[PDB]
């Protein structure tokens, strides 16, 4: 087995929950204070305290939050969940808590979170953006989560310029968010994700390739990865972003336009957003990474 | 191909426009901090003084490790400096390597000098110069030792290349400039002979050859022959 | 990092073929198989040493025309050759081209004339001050701007290596007048380089005269000298102190 | 352009004779002597000689013959053409030559190639493929071609039992034939084509690595590449090769057949070389293919 996808006692300590296409992560850290991970979605919060109970007997003792960027499939639980958490602690990088005070940038997250529910569902009461509890984490900073956990934020930027990957060294496992690329359920190597530079996410990669060979690597939508996948993940995300650089090229050179390549990357790799992305965003959102892509690489 | 060479073009022709030291040590910094290292230095070991050989150094280090350096002067026995002159070859830091003066090493792992290497070269003026890398944790394996040595064997040929040109007070020793006529005195005293021989072979009194001399000794600034004629062999004059 | 393959996969496999080698006409072939697999059809490797001030020695092997070498050995162009003397000033690799043989022009022409027009000549300090420089040379294909970087790094790597290994095989050219100097050989052979009288080095040491003055009978015969100047300054451009 | 593909002259001392897609180039060696490299198909007899003679005063002053591979799609052209030619030396490896001397490898050989055949046209006279004009270069072997040639034999193994792979040392050009893959003329990016070997394959694709960067670089299919995408092509092939074993290893932990992934191989890629090979035996060649991948490299 290389990808454990459902929820459960992912782990010897962590634990999916919510939908497994854009979970939220539950890191088992002591017999008091718990951790969660990749915020998800708005419309999963009826569902992951469905989930969240059935682990925290009483979730006072939730005490850390883990988010990776300011984008609406990853923080979607945080205005829904944060109050009725009452020790939550949400980590971030500056840009991030900055992007949440911002009046901009949160109205577009509402209704991205808006536009993917369901006829009848009401979401729950919620704080304001900026009222709930964040303690902005830069570069290199080394976080205590428990006395048996040490993560390492870690920034990774590539993916939007608010990004970071919380890194443990002891177990060696790695949440990435969308540091690599939509993981592939079915091809199995990973589609690449540009969408503010290539500078800085191809550095990231080589950064976080130079790490460990990983025993374990958490992406943001599809679980766990396990095994020969996890060791050299960091080098075929870099790969296969080379290669969609190598395929829009050589597109230009024959004269094709990017609406037929982006068109092309819709249609093969729709298969899994269709959930957590409307099709006609998720067009406009590969045209912007063809058009970063183009502008960028050589 | 993209990868190593287009990178040895890119650095190049990005540090053409540089016309300060500091935007070269800076360009260097952000690529050794790409390359995965926290620190570098770059550090020229002059040749001149031969009792006290000065050797001076840049870098960026926590800056109380560089006034440790002016205390005690680890550069006249570190064995990375030290390892440029028996050979050319890059070596990677370890316990066994600083087992002669174990002080210096204890010292640097005290304050985050645990993994690194340390890329020695003949500059062609004669001076030593040397690049190390440093960072805290992830040992150097041996699969990228050879991928660090290319990558710092460019920027230590670039940087001693540049800070030449810049002139910089590391690289540019005492300045001595000769003229063809003391050139041929002082390498025939190089190759000794008597004053009377070089009389002789030269067709010249011994009035003007000790005029001559006397200017070598005044601009070497020597109290004897000897200092002037092994200070120019170091040097490359002669 | 498997990303560049190239220059690195390239260093690696040049290093593990010349690695098992135990012979310097192996070293010569291998070099001479990379340089016709670059391109140049001649190759040279030339140390120019620094021992003797007057008549600087040269000494040079590769795969040219044999009678061309009978031509270096003749009237001795290693001391005017301006491409080896271009390594004492400056570390580049410099591709030939008729500005550079402006101040000795006899050589350029007679060496045009028996299909050296192209090449390139690659400078490099050894770690004991020799100079040593790798020279690549064609007919024609002028070398463009294209290939001519990955003509240095590879030039650079080659001589590097080739140094190391003939360095380790202990070739003629390499290997030095060999002097021994013990601890306090050095420590009073670098004194007298500091132009110390013999009293005050005797002061300074606590050691007496007649000592000292010995030890400067024996390092002028190790030397085989007239005068401490030449021990001092052999000693200075050896690296001996 | 990168690609220079059609017909007629490629460069100062280069045409492409006969269709592209099984092309048979022409060296201009000298004044009045040539050389033929890559071969071809059988039925482009009649078309490669009206080419050759378009750029030829008359066919003696070929020389040279550089065969790459064993494959019908190479080794076919030679029997109808060779006779033609008063005087010409076949350059093939040592085990091509011992595949020609074979009774078993002529007739698979004849059998593919007159399979694609149109109804109408007969094939010229041929000698037996025991008679040609052949040599034996082995690994390494310096090809003094002509004054201004200087090619380098390299045994580029591992897609078949007796590939070879010439370099121009001067050009920095590549006939690399079928080393590297089927170059994809729609997306840009190889193809891998692991046929006999594989450890083999990615050694031969290393030692193309350790050749320096090439001005060109000349597939078996494909015409003429130049620029970046002939530059890293090694570097490609190794890369898409590490992705097809990537592919059929998840699938294959996913639990799908072995022919199901090869199917769709098949979907994917053959219409390309339609025309060159036939419809049915592609499915088999890439069902050889992903049972080595899956043997080889785990
Ligand atoms: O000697 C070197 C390279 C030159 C050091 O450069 C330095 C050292 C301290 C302050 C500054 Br600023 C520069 N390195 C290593 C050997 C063991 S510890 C160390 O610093
Ligand atoms: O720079 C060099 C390297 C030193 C001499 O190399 C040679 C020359 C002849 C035979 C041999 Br063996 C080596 N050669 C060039 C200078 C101008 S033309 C020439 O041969």
């Amino acid at each position: 087995m290389l990808r454990l996808s459902a929820p459960g006692q992912l782990d010897d300590d962590l634990c999916l929950l919510g939908d497994v296409q854009v979970p939220v992560f539950l890191l088992r850290l002591g017999e008091a204070s718990w951790a969660l991970v990749e915020g998800g979605i708005s419309r999963d919060a009826e569902l992951v305290w469905a989930d969240l109970c059935r682990w925290v007997a009483d979730p006072s003792q939730v005490h850390y939050w883990l988010i990776t960027h300011k984008h609406y499939d990853h923080c979607g639980l945080l205005p829904y969940l944060c109050p009725r958490l009452p020790n939550v602690q949400v980590l971030a990088s500056e840009r991030t808590c900055q992007a949440w005070k911002s009046e901009s940038a949160v109205r577009v997250v509402e209704r991205l979170n808006r536009q993917l529910l369901r006829a009848e569902q009401r979401l729950p009461e919620a704080c304001a953006w900026d009222a709930l509890p964040v303690r902005a984490v830069a570069d290199g900073e080394w976080l205590e989560l428990g006395p048996r956990h040490r993560l390492q934020v870690i920034e990774a930027h590539g993916h939007s310029d608010d990004h970071v990957v919380f890194y443990d060294v002891r177990r060696r496992r790695l949440f990435c968010g969308d540091a690599l690329g939509e993981f592939d359920e079915a091809e199995g190597v990973w589609r690449p994700l540009v969408f503010d530079d290539m500078e800085a996410y191809l550095e990231s990669l080589e950064r976080l390739q130079r790490l460990p060979t990983l025993l374990q690597l958490i992406p943001g939508h599809g679980g766990l990865l396990r095994g020969r996948l996890a060791a050299d993940g960091a080098e075929s995300a870099y790969t296969e972003c080379l290669r969609l650089c190598r395929r829009l090229l050589w597109r230009q050179s024959m004269g094709e336009s990017l609406d037929e390549l982006s068109e092309e990357l819709h249609r093969a790799w729709g298969g899994q957003s269709v959930d957590f992305l409307p099709g006609e965003l998720h067009l406009g959102s590969m045209r912007r990474m063809l058009e970063i892509l183009s502008r960028q690489a050589l | 191909d993209g990868g190593f060479l287009l990178w040895w073009d890119g650095l190049r022709s990005e540090m053409q426009p540089i016309h300060d030291s500091q935007g070269v040590f800076a360009v260097l910094e952000k690529e050794v901090r790409r390359l995965g290292f926290d620190y570098y230095a770059y550090g020229v070991r002059h040749t001149i003084p031969f009792t006290r050989p000065k050797t001076e150094v840049h870098g960026t280090y926590p800056k109380a490790w560089l006034e440790r350096y002016q205390m005690q002067n680890y550069g006249a026995v570190d064995p990375a400096i030290l390892n440029g002159l028996r050979s050319s070859e890059m070596v990677v830091w370890s316990d066994s390597l600083f087992d002669q003066s174990r002080m210096l090493w204890n010292e640097a792992r005290d304050w985050g000098l645990c993994v690194g290497a340390t890329l020695p070269i003949r500059a062609p003026n004669n001076l030593l110069s040397v690049l190390s890398v440093a960072r805290d944790q992830q040992n150097i394996s041996s699969f990228e030792r050879e991928e660090i040595r290319l990558r710092l064997r460019c920027m230590i040929e670039l940087l001693t290349q540049k800070l030449t040109d810049l002139e910089h007070p590391m690289l540019m020793s005492n300045p001595v400039c000769l003229s063809h006529r003391e050139r041929e005195i002082l390498q025939w005293t190089a190759d000794g002979k008597s004053s009377g021989e070089i009389a002789i072979i030269l067709s010249i009194s011994e009035s003007t050859v000790n005029f001559h001399h006397k200017n070598i000794q005044k601009k070497f600034d020597a109290p004897n022959k000897t200092l002037a004629a092994a200070y120019a062999a170091a040097l490359g004059l002669i």
